[PDB]
């Protein structure tokens, strides 16, 4: 094991072969391995270098895609203009950034009440291309905005809303509250802060 | 596998995802699978028993998948079809497929027609307009049907010596439902 | 070659002697059978209990036969045929299960419901262990009809006898499997075709005459309602009045028509009449099932086309 | 009176005597692509069920 903690992210993979004993975290593996007859004896820890390796790769238009664990899911560039206050409150830039092609996140912080954002959201679908998307900002430390936030989250996602996915900031909500947001927004990500 | 598809910025669940979801019966033939722009999937499902095509996915000319939605129960036993169309398109890598909305409704409101409506497929009627209907003489046959259609064991529609049946008064929509339905059609109640 | 074995329950002994290459199998099937049996309680008094030994022999001899087949051989085959014999030799004084069952009414602890088991039990057992029964029978009754000093006259019943008419089939189906099988079988298919083959009676069953299913799930029967209108009430009488008939001939040791020969004439009540006229047609097994095709084909269409000409409607409440 | 009643094992009988091909009632297929629970019975047959149970119970089946 001290072996092993020294090496961890390089696919290297220790057994402990003296003792019968269960990991909870598959960190390395006891003597049961050693003797296994399924692909279950056979297991190999991870080579961060290799698994998470950068890529390139083309669309048929013939675009280029730094291809990560990100872009692949979200088929843009692996970059975003996080949710900022005074900056991404402006539906006129969260469009204009993300007619650029690029992933932003209409920031939470400027608004009051389901109304004011709904109006915002709103010009920022009007001025945003057919099929595009961008995200919301809410800051957990504020649990008004939180309370008609979540909610108008929902509703509109309800509508069928390009609104596709919510990021929180200010805190980590804890295991049911995150559960809650995501069952029950129709959100494609959730983002932690 | 797109989770959604496109109508008008908006996003809605996969409709082609919806419809093959798995199920007892139904058995999918994807033919000419390994060359893209000929592969044709077909879904066919218990109807009536036997076994027959109820859906008919291809793509078509300029980046259209088409789903063709078939009804096998029909006024004449000849298949009806609803032409699903849908904008594909490589360029929007998260939201390729999108619904072709131009006429989306009509093309819903024609098979409607087709199976419900025995006249030429017009949607030009002035909603304030009366609809005559058709006349209609209540056979003795078209009673015992109904009422055991739905399950009406009066005596008063039953055949009994010397005595003329009487039909049930819910027999009336099956009377009136051609020029009553008829007017939730006209382009000016523009519906889904 | 005999070495002892008991068949036990509460305080109730069966001991069974048992020849050399068997006691082996024997002792399994014994203890195997010790473990169904229910917990004795107050003289055996429960409806899955025993009451005799008797009885106990007959559940035995039932459990044993439960793990036999006619066609392949067996390991138990050894086993069954020697309780048959010890059960028989026994407690049958040569006479009939039935004139058993009837003692064990009168005289012992009386339950009809136990007294249709030990009968299952006995028939159904003989059939597996490759035992027939076809040799003339001492029957008191038949011997002096057949010597002169009486003479039988054959009646069969009409419809409305009875509030649960299918109960009766059931029973039979049940308790005389190894007896009745083939025509209740054979009924239940040439009716399925009496119905494909007929233009609109699909109309009439309106929740189908699948009678074998209702017959092995009593949970898919259904409503006295359905199965009392005629269409499918007509043909199912006449199939119980039929498997009757043979209970009875194959259990005397007759043919169809050995059986019909002892009788001075025949006759039925209402409906009943069809199987008398086709009982009396009746001559060899081979030769019985198109005089039963006969019979439930009549009946069918009695049943069918008097439903057509007048259906129950509503009773005013 | 407070009676029992019972939709039916498929719609095609219903939709053959009122003319009600409606798809949704038959076709699994487009009764899932609409987002109902299944192939849904039709509200007329509940109509006409129902009101035979008010006819036969509250009219003494005077259907008059």
């Amino acid at each position: 094991v001290l072996t092993h903690r020294n090496k961890d992210g390089t696919g290297v993979r220790v057994i402990v072969a003296g003792t019968l004993d269960i990991n909870p975290d598959d960190d390395y593996g006891f003597k049961q391995e050693i003797f296994d007859v399924t692909s279950n004896g056979l297991k190999k820890n991870p080579n961060w270098l290799e698994e998470y390796h950068p890529k390139l790769i083309k669309n048929k238009s013939g675009k280029i895609f730094v291809e990560t664990k990100f872009s692949k899911l979200i088929g843009r560039p692996p970059l975003l203009v996080p949710g900022m206050t005074p900056c991404t409150v402006s539906p006129d830039f969260v469009a204009a950034t993300t007619n650029a092609g690029y992933t932003i996140e209409l920031a939470g912080g400027g608004y009051f009440s389901a109304a004011g954002m709904t109006a915002a959201i709103d010009s920022v679908v009007s001025q945003i291309e057919k099929g595009s998307t961008f995200g919301i900002n809410l800051i957990y430390v504020n649990p008004f905005m939180l309370q008609w936030g979540i909610p108008l989250i929902k509703e509109l996602r309800s509508k069928g809303y390009p609104i596709q996915f919510l990021t929180i900031g200010a805190g980590v909500p804890s295991l049911e509250v995150a559960s809650e947001y995501i069952e029950t927004l129709g959100l494609k990500y959730l983002g932690l802060k | 596998l797109c989770s959604f598809i496109t109508q008008d910025k908006m996003f809605v669940s996969n409709p082609i995802r919806k419809v093959f979801k798995p199920s007892q019966g139904m058995v999918v033939e994807i033919s000419n699978g390994n060359t893209s722009s000929k592969t044709v999937v077909t879904l066919s499902e218990p109807v009536q028993g036997e076994l027959k095509p109820t859906v008919i996915l291809k793509l078509l000319k300029e980046n259209i998948i088409q789903m063709e939605m078939i009804e096998n129960r029909t006024m004449d036993g000849k298949p009806v079809s609803l032409p699903l169309l849908y904008n594909f398109n490589p360029d929007n890598g998260f939201a390729p497929i999108s619904e072709v909305m131009e006429d989306r409704n009509q093309r819903i409101k024609e098979m409607y027609w087709k199976l419900w409506i025995d006249e030429p497929f017009n949607l030009d009627f002035d909603p304030r307009d009366v609809i005559k209907g058709k006349d209609f003489e209540i056979t003795a046959k078209e009673v015992y049907d109904f009422t055991h259609a739905v399950g009406n064991n009066c005596e008063d529609f039953v055949s009994r010596p010397d005595r003329t049946m009487l039909a049930p008064m819910d027999f009336a929509i099956v009377v009136g439902w051609r020029a009553i339905i008829k007017a939730i059609f006209p382009n000016t109640v523009d519906g889904d | 070659s005999t070495r002892p074995l008991t068949l036990s329950h509460g305080s109730l002994e069966h001991v069974l002697l048992v020849p050399t290459a068997s006691f082996f199998i024997a002792s399994q099937l014994q203890e195997q059978f010790n473990k169904i049996l229910p917990e004795p309680t107050e003289g055996f008094a429960a409806d899955d209990e025993p009451t005799t030994p008797a009885e106990l022999v007959g559940k035995f001899l039932g459990y044993v036969s439960s793990l036999v087949e006619p066609s392949k051989v067996g390991q138990f085959d050894q086993v069954l045929n020697l309780c048959l014999t010890e059960f028989e030799n026994c407690y049958l004084e040569g006479n009939d299960i039935h004139a058993l069952a009837a003692k064990l009414l009168q005289e012992n602890d009386t339950t009809l419901v136990k007294t249709k088991e030990l009968i299952k039990n006995y028939i159904t057992a003989r059939i597996m262990a490759k035992r027939p029964f076809d040799k003339k029978s001492n029957s008191a009754l038949f011997r002096a009809v057949g010597e002169g000093n009486a003479q039988l006259v054959a009646i069969f019943g009409g419809q409305g006898n009875t509030d649960d008419y299918f109960e009766e089939l059931r029973d039979l189906y049940q308790t005389y499997h190894v007896l009745v099988g083939d025509l209740i079988k054979f009924s239940a298919e040439t009716l399925s075709e009496l119905i494909r083959t007929t233009l609109d009676a699909e109309k009439v069953f309106t929740q189908g005459l699948n009678i074998l299913e209702w017959l092995e799930n009593p949970s898919n029967t259904p409503d006295k309602d359905y199965l009392l209108s005629i269409p499918i009430s007509c043909p199912l009488i006449g199939v119980i009045q039929l498997a009757h008939y043979v209970v009875t001939a194959k259990l005397l040791g007759f043919t169809p028509g050995e059986l019909r020969s002892y009788l001075k004439g025949a006759t039925g009540h209402s409906q009943g009449l069809v199987t008398a006229v086709a009982i009396a047609e009746t001559d060899s097994w081979e030769s019985f099932f198109v005089s039963v095709r006969k019979a439930i084909t009549v009946l069918f269409f009695i049943g069918v086309r008097c439903y057509e000409a007048y259906p129950n409607t509503s009773l005013p409440p | 009176a407070v009676l029992d009643s019972y939709t039916p094992s498929t719609n095609e009988p219903y939709a053959r005597v009122s003319g009600d091909l409606n798809p949704i009632h038959v076709s699994r297929h487009f009764a899932s692509y609409a987002n109902l629970p299944g192939t849904i019975t039709h509200g007329m047959f509940s109509s006409a069920s129902v009101r035979a149970l008010i006819e036969n119970w509250a009219a003494d089946s005077v259907s008059s």
